[PDB]
């Protein structure tokens, strides 16, 4: 949990600056569109009283991260294969390539994928994503849990992403960029440099939601 | 398969 120190610190570092306890507020001028995450979660299913998680990605990559702590990963081709055993052991097949051992936690993925497709929408639809690396491994959801008002959904690339039931408001926050990305109640979407919201603060809305993303972080870390 | 929770349906 290297990442999410950071990201700490960096959520400590603009909820103490008070951004919205200020006269003058101008968040606009906090924006960097050039800090879009790669990878957000625009997808999830919580079935983990009998399987386990399944989520989308933005990329339309599926995984799911199922009771016994092993992930299976479909990557956006709707064939090729990752699977993560507890310890770690990687394994890279097909869905077409029938591995037995696999067929019980194959069949599942493909029961999440269904139901997201034809039921759910896709978050950050309206969004594209910043480009990346061609060489980059796909991230993969690292842990997760949810309160009484949001789920929090932690990435193996360190990013974490909250979404609050009651207003369907989501935040992504990327530690590397130091950034925090906003989707409001109108699914507008804006991505903000956290230092330079302690600058020249920001809406109450948004301090609050950053008040509130703090909380998890701290969750996220103190569940170790 | 009816899952109890998921996101925006």
């Amino acid at each position: 949990d290297c990442h999410l120190s950071d990201m700490l610190q960096q959520l400590h570092s603009v909820n103490a600056s008070k951004p919205s306890e200020r006269g003058l507020v101008r968040q606009e001028e906090a924006e960097d569109p050039a800090c879009i995450p790669i990878f957000w979660v625009s997808k999830w299913v919580d079935y983990s009283d009998k399987y386990g998680l399944g989520y989308q990605l933005c990329d339309n990559s599926v995984g799911v991260l199922f009771n016994d702590s092993t992930r299976l990963i479909l990557y956006n081709d709707g064939d090729s294969l990752q699977y993560i055993e507890r310890d770690g052991t990687e394994s890279y097949l097909t869905v077409s390539s029938h591995p037995n051992s696999l067929m019980k936690k194959i069949t599942l993925l493909k029961y999440f994928r269904n139901y997201m497709s034809e039921h759910l929408l896709k978050a950050g639809a309206n969004i594209t994503p910043r480009e990346g690396d061609e060489l980059a491994r796909l991230p993969y959801l690292r842990t997760w849990f949810r309160t009484r008002s949001a789920i929090i959904l932690h990435l193996s690339n360190g990013s974490v992403q909250i979404n609050f039931f009651q207003d369907h408001t989501k935040l992504i926050l990327c530690p590397l960029m130091a950034a925090v990305t906003y989707i409001d109640e109108k699914r507008d979407f804006r991505t903000y440099r956290l230092s330079l919201l302690e600058e020249y603060g920001c809406c109450k809305e948004l301090a609050s939601r950053l008040r509130y993303a703090r909380t998890m972080v701290d969750k996220l870390l103190s569940s170790r | 398969f009816d899952p109890p929770l998921h996101s925006t349906a």
